[PDB]
This record gives structure tokens, C-alpha cells and sequence, in this order.
């Protein structure tokens, strides 16, 4: 997703365009960062997550803003792990989400 | 003679004194009816309103110009400004006429009323139409009724009512148009 | 789940007694009067045993729930039941005979 | 300001903030990939910006 | 308003508010209790309905739109004209117009008095009862 | 200890579906009685426009009939007319009259025995087993007619709609002892009605008031049945909302207990590992 | 639990309005015309607000 | 069936089975919502009880018998027999006696055509619409 | 919740039978004689098969 942010940042800042991004299933980016932060020997935080959950998710989500050059609007699919909004992965996700779009069956 | 001034509107104020004040007054059947007795008028020509009733159904409430009641002193017809009447009916046929059309209903025994406003209240238990009765088992029903004659006054009354009901059904099935 | 309608009459008696003794443990404090305006009440031990024995046996079953809310003891319960009843009818009649004419 | 994506429901009811983040609570077979492709096609056709 | 308590600021606040605000607290507490007692409308007692009308009136009075500060002198009057009568003429709806209506249609001289004095004197209480009955209220 | 809150969620969710089924049952059965109540409303107006409405009469002996339901899922219905029974029986007593309290329905003897037992004689049950029929009404009327009171009072809830159930007193008087006596206004307002009976008026009014009692008791134990279906409908949609909010609170507590258990047993592993190496 | 013809006239006009609004929130999408045939329609915002 | 899903979906389903399984899972999805109402069997709604007894038709249709692997043609034949209504005379607890009273009864002519055909042609559909009528099902 | 009045005499038969099954799956053991009061039964298999 940082490679996706880099190609989107080149389309925003240099090409001056109004770029869309699609982070596919941001909970798996949370899970990959949890795996790399449990791998290096850092003490795992709440329910199972990395201790650097909030800052290493905010390192991703805060390059996704408007700029005076252009903008990046990102459409991230969000999956809730136990379908619980008290879980820290959707609780730390939803403090960055602006507009939610429920798809129904 | 009439030393108890009762009434539904007087019952509200005598209910306000003994019951606690937190409850609404209970209702009365006078509040669920609007067609009264001494309300003068309610004729408006030849069509007088007919309230034909039954415990399980309402077969007619529209207005007629002739109703013939099988009263115990004989069948008699009801017109628009009819006499105030409390009539116990024989088991027989009532005749509903609105004009050129005529529909006949066999009644099983029950009262019938006319009030001074020209409205009628026909009040019978089983009001069987003549299209759903049979002319076949009525003679077998009378043959059962003309057979069992014991000495009990209760059975004598029920069996005599059976004879009169079945003979009225025979008279009101043989002479049909 | 069901409500007080489903319960039997002795259980409604138990629930009514229980709500009365559940509100009756409340009192306005003498230190809580700095943010409420209600004057605080010291309750003697004999008055506790009198009021609670009375609501256990049933000497005060006629009184409603709110008569036992924020009260000192069983004298003040019936004193509040006097006040509680009184305002249910006398709620009105302040249109004239006020100081709010212009010239006084 | 608002991002006109072209769909009536996501421009009318829950609008897409231009420059903000969007949450999709999808599933399987509910047409989420068709929604993604239509969003890309509409934004690249109208607003002159690419997609990733 | 049930769980929100602040006991250092009560008996430390603007007293002209604090006259009507205790009555406001009692009416909001009564509305909380009777709204819990009627989660569905089946039983009508015709005096508890006065509570259920007053509380839905006051809830509509207190709520406001965003980024809109209201000074204390334009707040004491708007809660004074709702803890008392002067607003039961609307059902529940046009109080969103009625608050700005009573803010507009009062003399703005009384706002300086209620701000500088600190409390609702009887010399200003009779003016506050006097002005509140000539209001062109848009609710009827 | 985390197994209690999951099985409690299992219990409350199926209770929620039970009441979500029985709200369907009661609101369905309210409609199949609705094709009969307005038909059974046919014979309740002619007698009251004929006999008048005279409840507050000084009867010497009176049979008050408070008809209740069978299954105790009423919801503001059975105890309502139980208090209405004493509330309309207390304003009527002024000189110590004989009172024969009769309750129809199994939920009448369970409640009316507490307040008025010394004047309680008949408890008619299982009356809504199949349906309501008129001969059942004639039989219970005759079982009241074995005694000879001076009046009758019939306490039943008038089904007007699915929200309003105002209880009603249907009045039936004794024919020669009180009915013809109460019509004495400047003579008799009944004598303008010309009699067409076999015998005299005095024994056709007996037949008329027995028919009046049977009809109004049939109407009472039909309207109480339809308002019972309506009140069970209004009570099973409060149990559904209650088992919805209780299920929501228990699901929130299950999520909090799940997070607390996984965090504690993870802390257990980290404290076991970092204190080793 | 009561019946389709049961509700009043003040509500069933809104039932018809919601049942014609909820189908109106749909849109033919231009990326799905390769296997639906109907070409898509990109909708502006002011037209959506006015036509709703 | 309410939880177990295939993320591929019906796109790689056997055709002919795709003609019937979409209606099968639709009636089963209505069944699982009308489930836990079978205990109030005395209270019908005459349409919820029809989908309730059809869910009881289909849920007892899909039972297996412990290493009994069925070819796809006999599977879709039994599913078409249970789905369109050819076993509504059969009671709830004898459908697992009525399945072999279809499969052992109809000829192997229809089965080889359904396997080599790949989809139920309307000629073959009308063939087995009559072929399902001349079998000895346990009805009464 | 209710108490076996609303199963329409079809499920009441299997409730009575299942109560008989739960009571019949008890067995006083030859070692458990000192526990309640009763001597033990070694039940053969065909008795169990034909009894159930």
C-alpha cells in the first residue's frame, strides 16, 4: 500500500491530477503490519495487535489528503474481524474514514 | 316507582366520587349507538330503515319499504310509519322487500321491534335463507318429530317446537315461486 | 422480558414492597446540599428500624413509590405524600393578583 | 468539497469527500468490483484524474 | 442529562440562569423518567402527557445548530420563555423558529440588564413576564 | 467463565424469535375475529335503544360478570378489568345489596379471588378453547338465571382498535322487578310499544331480558377475545423489543469479555516468555 | 402482521414514493455494458438533487 | 447453508444444477427465516406454512448415507423432483424413502442425456415432467 | 417459557417420548448400589434394542 501511495503521489503532485486510490481490504494491511511487528519481537498490544498500530496506520492514511497540487481520494474496503466495532482494528480504522458505503445482499 | 335516577351521563358523576381519580370512566352501550328510539323523523318517505340482525352476522341494514314478520298471532307486514311494537315471532319466514325486488328469509324464532321513529330492529337467532335449506330431509325430520312422544313436559315443549318449525319449513318450501 | 403484567399478585406485592424499600434507602445528604438545594436529613437508628419494619410488614403499602424517594424517614414519607397528593390538583390560577402590573 | 462520482446514491446520500477516505462494507457477489470499475471509469472520464 | 453531572460548577454559575435551570433540571428529569415509563404509547393519563409535551418542547428548545455560540443573556431568556409557558402553543415542531422568534421580538435593552445585573430581579421579572405575551409566535 | 454469556445470548435470541412469532399469531387472530365482532355488534344497539341505559340502579341482588381471558399473556387487560370490577361495583353499592361476582375465563379466578372472594360464586373457564358460540352464551346465561337477581352488570373491554381498550359495563335488568319499574315516566314509556305476545307483557319481558343477557354476554366474550388477541399483540411486540435490547447489551458484554480474555491470555504468554529469555 | 390494505392514505403515498425512490437509486454502469448491453449514464449532482 | 458460502458462486456451477439450485437456496433462505416457527404448527398463515413445509421437504431431501457418492445427474434429478413440487404428496419423514422411489424408478435414458447434455433442455425438461409422474412414490 | 401447551399434539408426543428416553437412559450400576439404594443390572444388548 505504500507502493500504491507512491504511484498515487506521483499522479497527484507531478501530474496535478485528481487521483483515486483503492486500498484493498485495509484490515489485511493491519494484519500484515501486525505480523511484521510481532515478527521483530515487539510486545503485542491489545487483542492481538501490534503496539505501533495507530502510528503505522496513520503513516498510511495521512498521505491520503487533498493538496494544493491535486488530491487523493481513497476507497478502502473495511472488514470487521468479529463483526465488532469495539475491536481495535476497526476502531483505529474508523477514526480516519470520512464516508461509509454499506453494500447489501 | 322510578326512584332511581340512573343513566349513563349521571353514572359519570357517581363514578367520580368512589373510584380513585386516576382512571377514565368506563363506557356504556349508549355511547356505541346513534340510531335512537324517540328521535323524531327517520322515515323520509316510503323507505323506512331496517336493522335486520343475527348474533353471528348482519344480513341487512339497508332501507326497505315492507317487512313481513311471522308474529305469533300471524304474519303481519311492517310499513314506513309502523306502530311501536314488541313482537315475539313464530318460527317462519320474514319477507324483505325494497320495492320490485323481493327476498325471503326463514327465521328460527326470536323477537322483532319497531320504535316510534319508524325504524325496525329485527332480532332473530338463525336467519336461514331459503336457498340453503333442503326440501328432502324436512319430511324425515317431521317423521322423527311425529314419532317420539314421551310424557316429559320439557320434551313435549321441544318436540312441539320441532313440529311447528318443521311444518313451517314445509309450508315455506312447498309454495315457492 | 415480560413486564409486571405477567406476574402473580403476591409477586406484585413483593415487587411493590421491594421498590418502596429500594427507593427508601435513598436520602438527601447534608453535604449534597451544595449542588441540589434539598436540605440534608440525619436519620436516627430507631427511625430507620421503624420505617423499614413498617414497609416490610405493610403499614405503608398505600403510599406510592415517589413518596419514598429522597426522604429522611417515615414521618417525612407521609409528609411528602401530603405534598405529592396536593400538587396533583392545585396546579393553576396565577393569571391575576400578581405584582406584574406596571405601576407599583 | 464534494467528489461527483456519478452514482446517484453515493453522491446524494453519503457523499464522497474529495480528498477524504471511503469505507466499503462489501461482501461477495454484491457487485463491489463493478462498483470499483465504474468509479474508476467515471472519475477518469470526467475529473481528469487517474486511479490506482 | 442523566449521566452528565458537574458539581463544582453548580452553585458557582450565572445565577439568573440558575433560577430557572433547577426547574429545567426537574422537568428534564421528569421527561427522562416518563419517557422510560412510556417507550411506547398505549396508556394515557392526561397529566403525564403534560410532562411528555413539556419535555419534548424543552428538548427542542435546548438543541441548536453547529458553530453557533449563544451568550448567557440570550440564553436565560430562551430558557425562561420555555420553562414557563409562552411556548406550548406550538406542538413540537416550529420551536426551531420560535427560539429565534423570541430572541428577535424581545427588546434588546433587557439583554443588557440581565447580563449586567446577573440575575432576574423582580424589576426585571415583571418586564420578562410583560414582554413574553406580546410575541408574534409563528406557531399556531 | 465466558461460556455463560454466550448461552445467555442463545436463550435471549430464541426468546426474541418466540415473541416475534407470537406477535404474528396474535395480530393474525385479531383479524379473523374482526370479521365477527362488528357482526356480533349487530344485536347490542336495539336493546339499549329499547331498554335505555340505567346502570346506577338500587338493585337488591345483582350479578356482576367480569369476563377475562384464558392464557395469561394479556398485557394490561385482566388486572385492568379486575380493578374496574371493584371500581364499578363500589360506586353502585349504597345500601348493602346482594352481590354475586362471576368471572369468565381462567385469568378471572386467579385475580378476582384476592379482592372479592366472599361475593364470588361462579368461575367459567375454557370458554375460548375452540371459538365463541351463541349456545355457550345461552348456557352461561341460564346458569346465571338459576339465581334471580334484580340486575346484571357485564364488565368487558370494548375492542375499538389495536391501541384503545376502554372497558364497558353492559346492563341487564330484572324484567318485572326492575325493568318495567324503571320505565315509569308519566305512566310507562314501554306501553306505547304495543305487545304482540302470546301471554301478557309480564312474561314476554322475562323472555326479552333473558335474550338480552345472552346476547350481551356473547358480545362480551367475543369482544374480550378480540381485545385479548390485540393486547397479546401489543405485549408480544414489547417482549420482542425487550429481547432485542437485552440481546444488544449482552452482545456488547460478550465482545468486551472476548477482548478481555484474549488480552489477558496474551499478556500471560508475553510475561511467560520475556521472563524466560 | 396486519395486511397490505390496512395502512392509511397519509402513509401509503409515502410507501409508493419510497418504492419508486429505492428503485430510482439504481444506475446502469458503463463498465458493465460489456455483458448487460444497456449503456451507462453518468449523472450530475444538481440533476440528482432536483430530480430527487 | 446459512453460513457456508462459496466465494466463486454459481459461475462455475454445473448448468442444469444452476437452473434449480438458485430456487432451492431461495426457498431455503426463506425457510431459515421462517424456521423456529414449526413448533407453533397449529397457527398457520397458509403461505408461511407452505414455505415451511417446503423447507422441510428440501432439508430432508439433501441427506446423505455415509460414503454414498452420487453422480451429478441423479443429484439434479432428485433436486428437480423435490423443487418444482413432484413430492408434495410425500410426507416429511419419508422423503429419504421417496428419493430412491424416483432414482431407482425412472429409466437410465434420462440420466445419460442429462450428463452428456450439460443443461436441462426444455425437451428433456418436459420428458422428465411426465417421467416423474409414472413412479411409485410413498403417497397416501 | 410456555410449558407444553402450544405444540399441537404432534410435538407433544415426541416430548413425552423423549422424557421417557431420558428417564430410561438411567441405569443402576452393580457398583453404584451403595449410592442410591438399588442393586445393579447387567442389561443385554437385544433387550436395549427392542426396548428402545
Amino acid at each position: 500500500a505504500l507502493t500504491g501511495l507512491t504511484v498515487a503521489e506521483y499522479f497527484r503532485d507531478i501530474e496535478g491530477q485528481d487521483v483515486l486510490l483503492f486500498v484493498d481490504n485495509i484490515f489485511r494491511f493491519t494484519q500484515a503490519n501486525s505480523e511484521v511487528s510481532a515478527l521483530l519481537g515487539r510486545i503485542p498490544s491489545a487483542v492481538g495487535y501490534q503496539p505501533t498500530l495507530a502510528t503505522d496506520l496513520g503513516g498510511l492514511q495521512e498521505r491520503i489528503t487533498t493538496t494544493t497540487k491535486g488530491s487523493i481520494t481513497s476507497v478502502q474496503a473495511v472488514y470487521v474481524p468479529a463483526d465488532d466495532l469495539t475491536d481495535p482494528a476497526p476502531a483505529t480504522t474508523f477514526a480516519h474514514l470520512d464516508a461509509t458505503t454499506v453494500l447489501s445482499r | 316507582e322510578a326512584a332511581a335516577p340512573a343513566g349513563p351521563k349521571e353514572f359519570t358523576e357517581v363514578w367520580n366520587k368512589k373510584a380513585p381519580s386516576t382512571l377514565i370512566v368506563p363506557e356504556f352501550p349508549s355511547n356505541y349507538t346513534a340510531v335512537k328510539a324517540v328521535g323524531e323523523g327517520q322515515v323520509h318517505g316510503d323507505a323506512f330503515p331496517v336493522n335486520f340482525y343475527t348474533p353471528h352476522s348482519i344480513l341487512s341494514q339497508a332501507q326497505k319499504d315492507t317487512v313481513v314478520l311471522p308474529g305469533v298471532d300471524g304474519y303481519f307486514g311492517v310499513k314506513a310509519s309502523h306502530v311501536p311494537t314488541i313482537a315475539q315471532l313464530k318460527p317462519g319466514v320474514v319477507e324483505l322487500h325494497s320495492g320490485a325486488e323481493s327476498e325471503k328469509f326463514f327465521v328460527s324464532g326470536g323477537f322483532a321491534f319497531v320504535h316510534p321513529n319508524g325504524v325496525t330492529d329485527i332480532c332473530v337467532l338463525e336467519a336461514a335463507t331459503l336457498d340453503q335449506v333442503d326440501p328432502a330431509a324436512v319430511k324425515s325430520a317431521l317423521a322423527a318429530a311425529s314419532a317420539a312422544q314421551p310424557t316429559d313436559e320439557f320434551e313435549q315443549a321441544a318436540n312441539r317446537a320441532a313440529i311447528e318449525l318443521y311444518s313451517a319449513l314445509e309450508s315455506a318450501v312447498e309454495a315457492k315461486a | 422480558i415480560l413486564g409486571m403484567d405477567e406476574l402473580s399478585e403476591e409477586d406484585k406485592l413483593t415487587v411493590a414492597r421491594a421498590r418502596k424499600i429500594q427507593r427508601f434507602l435513598s436520602q438527601p445528604f447534608q453535604v449534597a446540599e451544595v449542588f441540589t438545594g434539598t436540605p440534608g436529613k440525619y436519620v436516627d437508628l430507631a427511625d430507620t428500624i421503624s420505617g423499614f419494619q413498617g414497609v416490610l410488614t405493610g403499614k405503608y403499602d398505600d403510599l406510592p413509590e415517589m413518596a419514598f424517594y429522597m426522604v429522611g424517614d417515615i414521618k417525612e414519607v407521609k409528609e411528602k405524600a401530603d405534598k405529592m397528593a396536593k400538587d396533583i390538583a392545585s396546579r393553576k390560577e396565577a393569571d391575576n393578583k400578581k405584582v406584574s402590573e406596571e405601576l407599583k | 468539497e464534494i467528489l461527483v462520482t456519478g452514482i446517484k446514491v453515493v453522491d446524494l446520500l453519503a457523499p464522497y469527500q474529495r480528498g477524504g477516505k471511503i469505507g466499503l462494507f462489501g461482501g461477495a457477489g454484491v457487485g463491489k468490483t463493478v462498483l470499483i470499475m465504474e468509479l474508476i471509469n467515471n472519475v477518469a472520464k470526467a475529473h481528469g484524474g487517474f486511479s490506482v | 442529562v442523566g449521566l452528565s453531572v458537574s458539581r463544582v460548577g453548580s452553585a458557582a454559575q450565572f445565577p439568573g440562569m440558575k433560577q430557572v435551570a433547577g426547574t429545567l433540571k426537574l422537568e428534564l428529569a421528569q421527561y427522562r423518567e416518563v419517557a422510560a415509563f412510556a417507550q411506547f404509547g398505549s396508556d394515557l393519563d392526561a397529566a403525564t402527557q403534560y410532562v411528555l409535551e413539556r419535555g419534548a418542547r424543552l428538548t427542542e428548545m435546548l438543541k441548536q445548530k453547529q458553530f453557533a455560540p449563544i451568550p448567557i443573556e440570550r440564553q436565560t431568556v430562551a430558557v425562561y420563555a420555555a420553562t414557563k409557558g409562552f411556548l406550548d402553543k406550538v406542538r413540537v415542531q416550529d420551536i426551531v423558529a420560535a427560539e429565534e422568534a423570541v430572541i428577535s421580538q424581545v427588546n434588546p435593552a433587557v439583554f443588557k440588564i440581565l447580563k449586567a445585573n446577573g440575575k432576574i430581579t423582580p424589576a426585571l421579572d415583571a418586564h420578562l413576564k410583560a414582554e413574553l405575551r406580546k410575541v408574534k409566535l409563528p406557531g399556531a | 467463565s465466558n461460556q455463560a454469556v454466550k448461552q445467555r445470548i442463545r436463550a435471549i435470541k430464541n426468546i426474541g424469535k418466540i415473541t416475534k412469532a407470537m406477535k404474528m399469531v396474535a395480530a393474525s387472530k385479531m383479524k379473523n375475529a374482526q370479521i365477527a365482532v362488528e357482526q356480533s355488534r349487530g344485536l347490542v344497539d336495539p336493546f339499549v335503544r329499547l331498554f335505555g341505559d340505567f346502570p346506577a340502579v338500587n338493585s337488591n341482588k345483582s350479578v356482576v360478570v367480569a369476563v377475562t381471558s384464558d392464557k395469561g399473556l394479556c398485557g394490561g387487560l385482566n388486572s385492568n378489568i379486575t380493578k374496574y370490577t371493584r371500581a364499578t361495583l363500589a360506586t353502585t353499592e349504597s345500601e348493602g345489596k346482594d352481590v354475586v361476582v362471576v368471572s369468565i375465563g381462567d385469568k378471572g379466578r386467579s385475580q378476582l379471588t384476592r379482592i372479592e372472594s366472599q361475593r364470588y360464586q361462579l368461575a367459567i373457564a375454557d370458554t375460548y378453547k375452540v371459538r365463541v358460540t351463541f349456545g355457550q352464551a345461552s348456557l352461561i346465561v341460564e346458569e346465571l338465571i338459576k339465581h334471580n337477581p334484580q340486575s346484571y352488570q357485564i364488565l368487558f373491554n370494548k375492542f375499538r382498535s389495536a391501541i384503545s381498550f376502554k372497558p364497558t359495563v353492559a346492563t341487564i335488568l330484572s324484567p318485572d322487578l326492575l325493568e318495567k319499574q324503571l320505565e315509569d315516566v308519566t305512566g310507562n314509556s314501554l306501553d306505547a310499544y304495543d305487545i304482540e305476545a302470546s301471554h301478557e307483557r309480564s312474561d314476554v319481558l322475562r323472555d326479552l331480558t333473558e335474550f338480552h343477557l345472552g346476547v350481551t354476554l356473547y358480545n362480551a366474550m367475543l369482544e374480550n377475545n378480540c381485545s385479548e388477541h390485540a393486547s397479546r399483540m401489543s405485549a408480544m411486540e414489547n417482549s420482542t423489543k425487550s429481547a432485542g435490547e437485552m440481546l444488544g447489551k449482552l452482545t456488547l458484554d460478550y465482545n468486551r469479555k472476548r477482548q478481555a480474555t484474549i488480552t489477558t491470555e496474551l499478556i500471560e504468554i508475553i510475561a511467560g516468555a520475556s521472563a524466560l529469555m
